[PDB]
């Protein structure tokens, strides 16, 4: 089988810049290369066929080039909505194969998260466990730190978090962190706090609530 | 308009069989082949096979013995069936159509079917509210949401106000809990003064367990 190597693994760029993705074939494949865009939770979308031929409905800023083993997908003046995974596929030799993809990331100015804390619902408490949630909304860069404190004791090992993909319009990220406690431990304490640190904040921001109040 | 629509996501037990249906419209199966491609979590694409216009099939080498593709031209349906699945086969499976009858530039794709291969069993979620309050109004803006907890397998669909509320919605990647069940949050930020006159409903649907819940989320205090 033909192996396609895409580089770089992650391409970070600023809006308006011209960007280029590399796809190198393990053997010559002529111009038998197709490119796809794949947005978060979307299905692949065909951008260019046969190395450089355009597809109906694809924005003019996308183009492709290359012949032999070295191929390039280009975006002249990239836009925030171009955030996605990009893949090349060769079909000069059966079976058709695809690259591992290059993820495109958009740089943007630093933006501090807006923070919100949510107490467990009474409905869930009836189940024996309490989930406490902290939301870090629309920030940049991706790196952020959430620390959970219960009556001022730092929690460790009982929280899990996930982060959205970059927003297609403002290029920010959002983060959700869940602190899980048993109903018994939850009822034994009063002050629940989520403290976050981020490049965009001068000092940490903490949101909290008092069980019951 | 050319379209491919696939059957729902679901759990398959190790060593058992996987079966998916791809229903097409806007073109006839007698004039185009339909290919199958899968994508493993955080991975690339892998072409699996194709059933051509005339009914012939081609399977990629690794699946030659455990894959079979059939179709019903009259029903515009294509059937994918693969045998003896292992954990390794957990992935999103897509059917697709090329630009031309004999080619492989895939211009049209189905929405994909997430197939999880695990010995566990299917479990519907519990939907709990993530409610704002006095201590939730960031410059007149409040955040509210739904915690979709303890379900399996993935995925879960979450919309707000039946799709009418999209602005400011963030539905997060699910996390696998130590219990082996997933948990996901979906939030939206709204003007705090709208909490009185507008209702906020998260619509969640966990197809593997055929569980649909519409949950209103309101502040408690």
């Amino acid at each position: 089988d033909i192996l396609l190597t895409q580089s770089p693994v992650i391409l970070s760029v600023s809006p308006g810049e011209r960007v280029s993705f590399s796809c190198r074939a393990s053997q010559s494949i002529g111009t038998n290369i197709h490119w796809y865009q794949q947005r978060t939770n979307g299905s692949p979308r065909l951008l260019i066929k046969y190395a450089s031929e355009s597809i109906s409905g694809i924005p003019s800023r996308f183009s492709g080039s290359g012949s032999g083993t070295d191929f390039t997908l280009s975006i002249n003046s990239v836009e925030s909505e171009d955030i996605a995974d990009y893949y090349c596929q060769q079909n000069n030799n059966w079976p058709t194969t695809f690259g591992a993809g290059t993820k495109l990331e958009l740089k943007r100015t630093v933006a501090a998260p807006s923070v919100f804390i949510f107490p467990p619902s009474d409905e869930q408490l009836k189940s024996g466990t309490a989930s406490v949630v902290c939301l870090l909304n629309n920030f940049y860069p991706r790196e952020a730190k959430v620390q959970w404190k219960v009556d001022n004791a730092l929690q460790s090992g009982n929280s899990q978090e996930s982060v959205t993909e970059q927003d297609s319009k403002d290029s920010t990220y959002s983060l959700s962190s869940t602190l899980t406690l048993s109903k018994a431990d939850y009822e034994k304490h009063k002050v629940y706090a989520c403290e976050v640190t981020h490049q965009g904040l001068s000092s940490p921001v903490t949101k909290s609530f008092n069980r019951g109040a | 308009q050319v379209q491919l629509k696939q059957s729902g996501p679901g759990l398959v037990q190790p060593s058992q069989s996987l079966s998916i249906t791809c229903t097409v419209s806007g073109f006839s199966l007698t004039n185009y082949g339909v290919h199958w491609v899968r994508q493993s979590p955080g991975k690339g694409l892998e072409w699996l096979g194709v059933i051509w216009s005339g009914g012939n099939t081609d399977y990629n080498t690794p699946f030659t013995s455990r894959l079979s593709i059939n179709k019903d031209n009259s029903k515009s349906q294509v059937f994918f069936k693969m045998n003896s699945l292992q954990s390794n086969d957990t992935a999103i499976y897509y059917c697709a159509r090329a630009l031309t009858y004999y080619d492989y530039e895939f211009a049209y794709w189905g929405q994909g079917t997430l197939v999880t291969v695990s010995a566990a069993s299917t479990k519907g979620p519990s939907v709990f509210p993530l409610a704002p309050s006095s201590k939730s109004t960031s410059g007149g803006t409040a955040a509210l949401g739904c915690l979709v907890k303890d379900y399996f397998p993935e995925p879960v669909t979450v919309s707000w106000n039946s799709g009418a509320l999209t602005s400011g919605v963030h539905t997060f990647p699910a996390v696998l809990q130590s219990s082996g069940l997933y948990s996901l949050s979906s939030v939206v930020t709204v003007p705090s003064s709208s909490l009185g006159t507008q209702t906020y409903i998260c619509n969640v649907n966990h197809k593997p367990s055929n569980t649909k819940v519409d949950k209103r989320v309101e502040p408690k205090s």
